[PDB]
């Protein structure tokens, strides 16, 4: 049951820094037992996505909640640096997070940033048009959605070569 | 432009220009257009070429190319940019601006020797093979620029005279003579310049002499190309920088007639393939290679095959050798957010009766990516010199040349202690410190070391008790696996050693029937294999390994203390944190070999039995 | 006034000053209506791109006079706005600053490109150097005619052009008077220095390279050599290059980031409030004990007070004394790794070698044709650690030449030193550590307490305590230490009923799976703490005020110090410790004073208690007890 | 998208050639085939001259766009063809390869010819990179084919679109969905 | 590992590319000990007054849900790609030459192997002819050429050539009385890139 | 697409137009196989609600895989069945679009694919 993928469940997992407005109870997978069916209004928490995927963006059991990469400052200067914002692997996938997370902001900015980032791939792979040589070239500034088309375009050229004569 | 021969135009006119458009085989690969364009795409701005294509094309250029290459190899550049800028046009709209490029040359003709690089061999293309020592930093150079006085990009043939007239003459009759040149480096250019270096070979007239060497030059893309201590194949050119014979005799009492200086510039360095001559930093290796690698890693009969790689003429010492190579791979530099960068590399001891092939073995461990060997009386205080140009205090600082490599030495015993202490220390923290003159540059580098030695009194000390070292137990501390060498008698052993080496020592014997053994082959492969396997995997333990290893070290210290008590006096080696802190690196070396990240305690029972040699050695 | 796009560009910057952005914020109350008068304004390019990208990246490709025009248009703007500051008739260059990320190369990688660009550097403060003034223009005068002409001069390091070469005028018209008026003839400030890669990205198969820097007036010498730095400036290359002989580089047009302070922190009087809220908690000293060394038993309760420098005590035109603390003790295997808890944890932390000549504290000042006439100068390796502490390894392996050269300013707590060229003196009132070894390893207790070390017994009074460090285990504690050491080995590596995987979520993630390598909190929260109350930053954020507060003496100190020193000199030289009762003297008082002075700063109690008495004696007896 | 799948498309095209037989051990196929007489041209597909010339059965001649002057003027028109140019048979990049394998046993000037086809191929391709260099705001209702040929376009096909869906989903959702003041996904 | 093992589960096929020795039924036993390890808890609170209907469970429903999601659909892949590879090599041959082993059948793959073979068989019957000519599609691409001779090969194993021969020894030098219908199965599953 | 392909077919069960019957036998045979394979997984506790061919289990719903269209009609903008702005239609041209919006012209065969 998903927008399916071999990456079918890199989907509902990204952990957060979620705060608290009100009380909580019985944290379960945290250090919790028969110890706290009560906690404070105001505590930062790391949390998965699955149970909170369906927990009431309007309601406040939990609160305004972002990760810090996902905080707007670098993301803002990267809609001004939507030209060479460099990635690596500290945030390997950076492309469809908002493709869930956008409405939980309460500030209405996320998607514009992201779309601009990938309009840059509408400009980027101008340079990517060939497989020139041996094994590997540039294989760590990559989300694993660009990995797919990257390999794919490589293959396209790879077999275009065998076309190029009897080869 | 005197269109008779040697003309500026004929070459560029069509010949070089069309050589590549014309360079053809079906399969429609066989040009240099594809390589050029696909190089351009990724900012390369070069391409690779042969020198025996002209025979594929013609019979004239080459015997003209050797003569005045300095010009031909820039006509090449111009033809290159004009033949490539047409393709820079997808339509006329995406050459935002052109760009400059560098050509390469290569061949397989033959390497020469420095002893012959002579006045005939000058301004002339060549091939050699030497070795590298060190070379400069990365300064600067450019090609042209403008001047406000004339406002023209000053165009030059040579890579200075600046004549008289003003060119701000439109001042009336009040002109500005006597060279008023204001260089406008808003309008200048910039290429690279690095001054590579070259030592001669180890077999080609160093015999009753010493080896000379040579200094070099580069322009654009051969910086960041060569790290020193490497074996090169080269195409360069032998030319000068200054000029003059007549009685303008140089200096104060210099130059009887005309002596000007040597050097070479590179037109197309390449590298060596002494098996894997040049496999140290870059990767021209291909998917077949890596399949080979991992499928041998997939092979579960690789380590015992590798126990037989250094001894194809040597007998015995197999329990001794189950970790003589595990030293090479290194474990893990498992650093942490606090200081505790727990020790990465690995160190070994060995000492015992001579006649047991320590020297040749360490020569081979040098042979098999990066390493050095001296031994005693003297690689590396570290070196604070004072620059004879300008008299500044630079730091050559030579364990720096093991910044990932390893070291081997004997002759720790046979050199005094004024020089042991900086190296006593480096190999616990890997940070070469400095505090001497006006600098506090705590340098660092990841080297290991191998330690051979010689005990005075031999096996006498080894029969009875405590005369093991002559110097100290604080370097009995730093090493994990420590090995006696005896030559205890047995006639079977005697005869077998007898014929074993004679069958070696007869007629340069084993060419054909040597490699027919199983898989014990190609130290070249090991250069490549090592420089791979260390460069990827960063393993660390599995849970089930930790408790048994912990309890084992517990019982180790308890047995050492009991031998202390079973003799009523200290009978032990110090049960250190270093011993576990190193056996961890033995596990790490094993997992580095098979490439499985998470290592189990059966993987390391082998480690247990190998350092057990050290335990039962210092058991008495 | 070159090609006339320059003036278009001027007004394109004037077009910055329209509305809320700059007509509201950036123009007016910005340097001069606030009156600190830093002619170097604060620009960030991003707003300029948000107006004129032709002026954003037309700048970061060419900066011939776009800067000149920027400063011109700005001064004309404020000339409209505010003639009061119209008396600074100069360029008034600007920032063009930012923590942007266009291109931020190393000193290694200013590589044959970037010429004619405005870009970044990072690296080390090094060779913080000497100052001079510079020539602008000369207000001459003729009493003969009562005529004050003027003449400005340039050179490439300031802008492009060069003066139409000549010296200052004399009889320039025909023979009338040329009285050079100074004071009206003006001068900036000048400076010159270099940077190295904070190097640890360097490949030590290779050489960490160097750069070339120039600065100017309101930028003059803004940190010390021995610190970490990031900077952003423009680039130029003047010299001859075979038209005559090759080429060189230089950098300028910049503002700074020093990236290691606390005043860098956006500091209200609230951080003090957090400290003082938690300050009352009494047994926090033990938390700070387990704080800095969380990766190792063992001490640091005491080492803190070294880490706090000390306390100043001067008398009415009488003397002064040095306030700071110094100790050290041990066979190999946590001694040699308890020194890099400072090099990379706390500031002003400069380790030394154990092998050092002519600049452990010397300079030797050797000089060869400096740009100016400096006949003799260099600096040293101590003022780097002024007002703090120092590390060394291999001390017993140090020369016994300069050991006494330590004793000089160590015991004096003064500099009256020179290399025979000029008498020099200052106040560097420093502490230090080093490392140690018994000459034969496993010996300090069986044979003797002393003489397993083998050196002057003079220093032991210069330092504070004879102390102990050993390594053995009996039959029972071995598995206890085993479980301790195995906590060391596991509370560091990550990730530690029939089927328990395949949980609702997995390791499959987008962007928070493994940062570097994760760690545990299980049962170190049975230790009821937090990673922020027990941390680096809130720790260091409680550095400054304990260094600003000054806990004066009580009154009950005196009878107690009396009774305890009495018994100390009575019977500390008995019961198996006599040869470790050699250095007793009338010096335990001042160290006890530094002790309670420090400990009364760890909660900032400007006061004294008997509990502090126990705290400052019990370690001393625990040395052996 | 392949090297041969398009020859199921491209190689079925026809020229007219000369055989050295008349009607064979069989006369003729019930089909569009012409009557077989040696010494005279006959119209055939080009999946057979392949089979025939190497079967040592025939000669062959090309079309007329396989020349010099057409392939010297098409290029210079194509230079400022801001969109596209003259299209001689529209898949001549596959015919020419299956031509120039064997037939250059006797074809004329089979080298400068190749030079030009490469010279036109590369440029038209490269143009077909820079079309991308204006595509803003999700213009998936505006494109170019007008004198395109197919052997160039399949070299792109799988790359962009299997991305372009979720790429411009942020804006293709715009004319297909609704939200409050901000842009929707 | 918390729902990741399928990276390990299809690592059964790590060497089995086209240099395949054989195959097995990995990665089911302890992992489907889960499915019954957990339903207990997932339905522990079932229609209970243990909370009398409030917000508290609302993850736990989802805990179950995602656990199952991962489980079932991992499994979907675990058979699906197996169908895929076997189908590929079965496009290189009919069920004349069956699987390398027929021992890596995770039991319900009885249903699956047979189902796929015979769904395709049905579709075959429709295809080829209306009655159905299982029509040669991917092997024996001789144009009209010889009928009865043997040839040279490249060292096959599996030994599955039953067709019409006493023993043709389907390997290199499978060289015996080989008719045409004898040699009717294998073209590129590893033999005759070279006669 | 054994998931909701059945659903359009139970919308009409078209004639030889949409799908063909042997495909239907094939497909329901397969979906039975998947369920009776899941048999030997968790079928003491097969899904307690979402038991047979399920509600969120979908494979091929997506109809916006943006494909290339071939012109063949009036070289002016013969404006015809598609949701988008197919303004500027032609005869030998293309202005590329999604696919959902035209499952019309190719059932008319007014236009073609490439
Ligand atoms: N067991 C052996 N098998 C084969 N060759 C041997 C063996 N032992 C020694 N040799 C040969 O004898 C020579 C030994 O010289 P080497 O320099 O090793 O002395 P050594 O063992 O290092 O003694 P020392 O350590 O005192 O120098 C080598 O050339 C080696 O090839
Ligand atoms: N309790 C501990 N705390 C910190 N480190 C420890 C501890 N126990 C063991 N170690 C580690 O064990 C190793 C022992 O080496 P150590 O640094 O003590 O040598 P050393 O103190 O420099 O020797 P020497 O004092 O003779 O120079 C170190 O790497 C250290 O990190
Ligand atoms: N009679 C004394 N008068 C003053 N101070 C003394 C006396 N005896 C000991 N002290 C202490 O000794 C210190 C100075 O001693 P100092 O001369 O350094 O001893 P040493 O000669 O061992 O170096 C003073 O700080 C003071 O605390």
């Amino acid at each position: 049951p998903n927008y399916y993928s071999i990456e079918d469940i890199f989907v509902t997992q990204e952990k957060v820094e979620c705060r608290v407005n009100t009380k909580l109870q019985r944290m379960g997978f945290l250090d919790s037992g028969a110890e706290s069916d009560d906690l404070e209004p105001g505590r930062t928490v790391n949390l998965p996505l699955w149970y909170i995927k369906e927990l009431k963006v309007n309601n406040a059991y939990f609160t305004v909640a972002v990760p810090d990469i996902y905080r707007n400052v670098h993301k803002a200067v990267c809609e001004a640096e939507t030209t060479h914002i460099e990635l690596g692997r500290l945030h390997p996938y950076f492309y469809e997070f908002g493709r869930y997370l956008t409405p939980y902001d309460r500030n209405h900015v996320i998607g514009r940033i992201i779309f601009e980032t990938l309009r840059q791939r509408v400009r980027h792979l101008l340079d990517i048009s060939k497989s020139d040589g041996q094994a590997a070239k540039a294989e760590h500034r990559l989300d694993n959605i660009e990995a797919k088309l990257h390999e794919a375009g490589v293959r396209t050229n790879s077999q275009y070569i065998e076309w190029l004569q009897m080869t | 432009n005197q269109q008779d021969a040697q003309i500026n135009l004929q070459a560029v006119k069509k010949k070089y220009k069309e050589f590549i458009r014309t360079f053809n085989e079906e399969n429609f690969f066989y040009k240099y257009r594809d390589t050029l364009k696909r190089n351009y795409l990724n900012g390369r701005y070069f391409l690779e070429i042969e020198m025996e294509d002209l025979v594929g094309f013609d019979e004239t250029l080459a015997d003209k190319l050797n003569k005045q290459p300095t010009e031909h190899l820039e006509i090449f550049e111009e033809a290159a940019r004009e033949v490539a800028d047409e393709i820079t046009a997808p339509r006329p709209e995406h050459e935002e601006h052109m760009h400059d490029i560098q050509i390469l040359l290569s061949s397989n003709a033959n390497p020469t020797n420095i002893r012959q690089l002579k006045s005939d061999c000058v301004s002339k293309l060549v091939k050699i093979a030497g070795i590298i020592v060190a070379a400069s930093g990365i300064s600067a150079k450019a090609t042209r620029m403008s001047i406000q006085c004339l406002s023209c990009s000053t165009v030059i043939p040579n890579l200075y005279a600046l004549p008289r007239k003003c060119n701000t003459e439109q001042a009336g009759r009040p002109k500005c003579p006597l060279d008023p040149f204001f260089i406008m480096p808003d309008k200048c250019k910039c290429v690279d310049f690095q001054t590579l270096k070259l030592q001669e070979l180890p077999d080609f007239v160093p015999q009753g002499e010493i080896p000379r060497h040579l200094q070099l030059f580069c322009d654009r893309s051969l910086c960041e190309r060569v790290v020193p201590g490497n074996r090169v194949l080269i195409q360069g050119i032998y030319s000068i920088r200054k000029v003059g014979k007549p009685s303008r005799r140089d200096g104060r009492e210099k130059a009887v007639v005309g002596v000007r200086a040597p050097y070479m510039r590179v037109v197309g360095i390449t590298v060596d393939s002494e098996g894997a001559g040049a496999i140290s930093r870059y990767s021209n290796i291909t998917s077949d290679e890596e399949e080979h690698f991992r499928r041998m890693a997939a092979s579960g009969d690789i380590y015992e095959r590798l126990s037989q790689s250094l001894a194809p003429s040597i007998f015995g010492s197999r329990d001794i050798k189950k970790a003589i190579t595990c030293m090479l791979f290194g474990g893990s530099r498992k650093r942490l957010p606090d200081g505790l960068c727990r020790r990465g590399d690995i160190n070994v001891l060995l000492l015992g009766d001579p006649g047991t092939a320590k020297s040749q073995l360490l020569k081979f461990v040098e042979k098999v990516p990066i390493a050095v060997y001296t031994s005693g009386k003297g690689s590396s205080t570290a070196s604070v010199m004072k620059d004879p140009q300008t008299r500044n205090f630079v730091m050559e600082g030579a364990m720096v040349l093991a910044d990932g490599g390893v070291v081997c030495i004997d002759e720790f015993d046979k050199m005094r202690e004024d020089d042991r202490v900086a190296i006593h220390e480096a190999m616990e923290q890997q940070t070469i410190s400095i505090a001497k003159a006006g600098i506090t540059t705590t340098l660092n580098s990841r080297c290991s070391v191998l330690a051979a030695a010689n005990s005075i009194f031999g096996r006498w000390d080894d029969t009875k008790g405590e005369e093991n070292i002559d110097f100290m137990p604080t370097i009995l501390s730093r090493f994990d696996m420590i090995f006696i060498v005896k030559d205890i008698h047995d006639e079977s052993r005697d005869i077998t050693l007898a014929k074993h080496i004679i069958n070696v020592h007869l007629s340069s014997n084993k060419s054909a029937p040597s490699e027919p053994a199983e898989g014990e082959i190609s130290l070249s492969t090991f250069k490549k294999y090592i420089h791979y396997c260390r460069t990827h995997c960063g393993p660390r333990l599995s849970e089930a390994a930790g408790e048994k290893l912990k309890s084992r070290y517990v019982l180790m210290r308890s047995g050492a203390g009991q031998q202390e008590k079973a003799s009523d006096k200290r009978l032990s080696i110090p049960i250190t944190v270093r011993q576990l802190e190193a056996v961890i690196r033995i596990s790490e070396s094993l997992a580095k070999i098979r490439l499985q990240p998470f290592a189990t305690d059966e993987h390391v029972n082998e480690a247990l039995r190998l350092f057990q040699v050290s335990t039962l050695d210092a058991a008495m | 006034e070159g090609e006339q796009f320059i003036k278009d560009i001027q007004r394109e910057y004037v077009d910055f000053l329209d509305d809320e952005e700059d007509q509201g914020i950036y123009a007016g109350h910005v340097k001069d209506m606030i009156a600190e008068k830093s002619k170097r304004l604060i620009v960030n390019v991003n707003d300029l791109k948000r107006k004129n990208p032709q002026r954003a990246l037309g700048l970061l490709s060419n900066a011939a006079d776009e800067q000149l025009a920027f400063g011109r248009a700005l001064k004309e703007y404020a000339s409209t706005v505010d003639p009061g500051y119209a008396k600074m008739h100069e360029d008034l260059f600007v920032g063009f600053e930012g923590c942007f990320g266009n291109r931020h190369v190393t000193p290694r990688s200013l590589t044959s490109i970037y010429l004619g660009n405005m870009v970044c550097v990072e690296g080390i403060v090094t060779k913080v150097s000497l100052i001079r003034p510079k020539v602008v223009r000369s207000v001459h005068y003729c009493p003969n005619t009562r005529k004050v002409m003027e003449r400005k001069y340039t050179d490439l390091t300031s802008f492009e052009a060069v003066p139409s070469g000549a010296a200052y005028p004399t009889k320039d018209e025909d023979g009338n008077l040329l009285e050079t008026e100074y004071g009206l003839s003006v001068y900036k400030d000048h400076q010159t220095l270099t940077i190295q890669e904070m190097p640890e990205k360097a490949p030590a198969g290779q050489l960490p390279r160097s750069v070339d820097i120039v600065c100017d007036d309101d930028l003059v010498d803004r940190c010390k050599p021995g610190d970490r730095v990031q900077i952003v400036g423009s680039y130029r290359c003047l010299p001859g290059k075979r038209g005559s002989g090759t080429f060189r580089t230089v950098l300028l047009a910049n503002n700074i980031s020093l990236l290691s302070k606390e005043s860098n922190l956006d500091i209200s009087r609230e951080d003090i409030m957090l400290c003082k809220k938690l300050a009352k908690n009494n047994d926090i000293f033990e938390l700070l004990s387990k704080s800095l060394a969380p990766s190792i038993g063992h001490v640091k309760q005491a080492i803190l007070c070294l880490l706090l420098g000390g306390v100043e005590k001067i008398l009415p035109n009488g003397t002064r004394l040095r306030g700071d603390i110094n100790v050290l003790l041990g066979d190999p295997s946590a001694k040699s790794q308890l020194l890099r808890y400072v090099l990379n944890t706390a500031p002003r932390a400069i380790p030394t070698t154990g092998r050092g000549s002519s600049g452990v504290g010397l300079t030797a000042a050797v000089t060869t044709d400096q740009e100016t006439g400096e006949r003799r100068l260099e600096a040293g390796a101590m003022v780097l650690a002024d007002r703090g502490v120092v590390c060394i390894d291999e001390f017993d392996k140090m020369s016994d030449i300069d050991r006494t050269a330590i004793h000089e300013v160590m015991e004096q707590g003064r500099v009256t030193i020179s290399k025979a060229g000029i008498h020099a003196s200052l106040n560097a009132r420093c502490s230090v550590l080093a490392a140690a070894n018994p000459v034969y390893g496993r010996y300090d207790q069986y044979k003797t307490p002393m003489e397993n070390i083998g050196l002057q017994d003079s220093l032991l009074s210069r330092f504070d305590l004879l102390f102990v460090m050993l390594d053995v285990i009996d039959s029972d504690v071995d598995q206890m230490i085993s479980d301790h050491v195995v906590r060391m080995h596991r509370y560091r590596n990550p990730k530690e009923a029939d089927s328990l995987s395949f949980v609702s979520s997995s390791e499959e993630k987008k962007d928070t799976e493994v940062y570097e390598k994760y760690d545990a909190l299980l049962h170190g929260k049975s230790r009821q703490r937090h990673e922020k109350i027990l941390s680096v930053e809130f720790m260091r954020k409680y550095i400054h005020i304990a260094k600003c507060m000054k806990p004066k003496l009580g009154e009950q100190a005196c009878e107690a110090i009396a009774n305890e020193y009495s018994r100390l000199r009575s019977q500390e030289a008995v019961e198996t410790d006599v040869a470790r009762t050699q250095p007793i003297t009338a010096r335990t008082l001042e160290t006890l004073i530094r002790l309670s002075t420090a400990h009364a700063r760890a909660r900032m109690s400007k006061s004294v208690t008997i509990d502090d008495a126990h705290a400052a004696i019990e370690l001393v007896q625990f040395a052996y007890f | 998208m392949d090297p041969s799948i398009i020859e199921f498309i491209g190689e079925k095209c026809m020229i007219s050639i000369i055989p050295n037989f008349s009607n064979e051990p069989l006369h003729l196929i019930y089909g569009p085939v012409g009557p077989f007489r040696a010494g005279f041209p006959v119209f055939v597909p080009l999946w057979m001259a392949t089979h025939l010339r190497k079967q040592q059965k025939c000669r062959i001649v090309p079309p007329e766009w396989m020349d010099m002057d057409i392939l010297e003027e098409i290029k210079e028109e194509e230079k400022r063809s801001k969109f596209f140019t003259k299209m001689p048979c529209e898949h001549y990049m596959v015919v020419a390869q299956l031509v120039m394998s064997t037939a250059p046993d006797d074809v004329p000037r089979c080298e400068e010819l190749r030079t030009v086809i490469k010279d036109i191929f590369d440029i038209r391709e490269s143009k077909l990179r820079t079309s991308i260099d204006a595509f803003i705001k999700g213009e998936g209702t505006y494109a170019k084919l007008d004198n395109l040929t197919l052997l160039e376009i399949h070299s792109v096909r799988p790359i962009l679109p299997y991305s372009l869906d979720h790429i411009a989903r942020y804006q293709r959702t715009a004319t297909a969905s609704q939200r409050d003041t901000s842009m929707l996904s | 590992m918390f729902g990741e093992k399928a990276f390990d589960l299809l690592k059964e096929l790590e060497r089995s590319s086209q240099t395949i020795p054989a195959f097995d039924d990995d990665g089911v036993r302890q992992v489907l000990e889960e499915i019954k390890a957990i339903f207990e808890e997932n339905v522990a609170q079932a229609s209970s007054y243990n909370a009398s209907g409030d917000r508290s469970l609302w993850p736990l429903l989802n805990f179950r849900h995602a656990a199952l999601q991962r489980n079932k659909r991992c499994l979907l892949a675990y058979l699906y790609e197996r169908c895929r590879r076997i189908k590929a090599l079965r496009w290189e041959f009919g069920p004349i030459i069956p699987g390398d082993i027929k021992q890596a059948l995770c039991e319900p793959e009885v249903t699956f192997f047979n189902n796929y073979s015979k769904s395709l068989a049905a579709y075959m019957c429709s295809a080829g002819y209306n009655q159905g000519l299982p029509i040669d599609l991917t092997n024996n691409l001789r144009p009209p050429k010889s009928l009865y001779i043997e040839v040279r090969c490249m060292e096959d194993y599996g030994k599955f050539e039953l067709d019409d021969g006493e023993v043709i020894h389907l390997k290199k030098n499978s060289q015996h009385y080989l008719p045409r219908a004898q040699v009717e199965s294998l073209v590129r599953q590893g033999i005759l890139h070279h006669i | 697409f054994t998931q909701h392909i059945l659903n359009q077919e139970e919308s009409r069960e078209p004639d030889d137009k949409r799908l063909s019957p042997e495909e239907t036998k094939f497909a329901q045979e397969f979906a039975s196989n998947v369920d009776e394979y899941f048999h030997k997984v968790a079928t003491q506790y097969m899904p307690n609600q979402q038991r047979g061919e399920a509600e969120q289990r979908i494979v091929t719903p997506n109809l916006m895989s943006h494909v290339f269209l071939k012109a063949n009609v009036a070289v002016p903008a013969v404006i015809v069945g598609v949701d988008d702005e197919e303004v500027d239609m032609a005869a030998g041209s293309q202005h590329i679009i999604p696919y959902q919006l035209v499952a019309d012209l190719i059932q008319n065969n007014q236009a073609q694919l490439i």
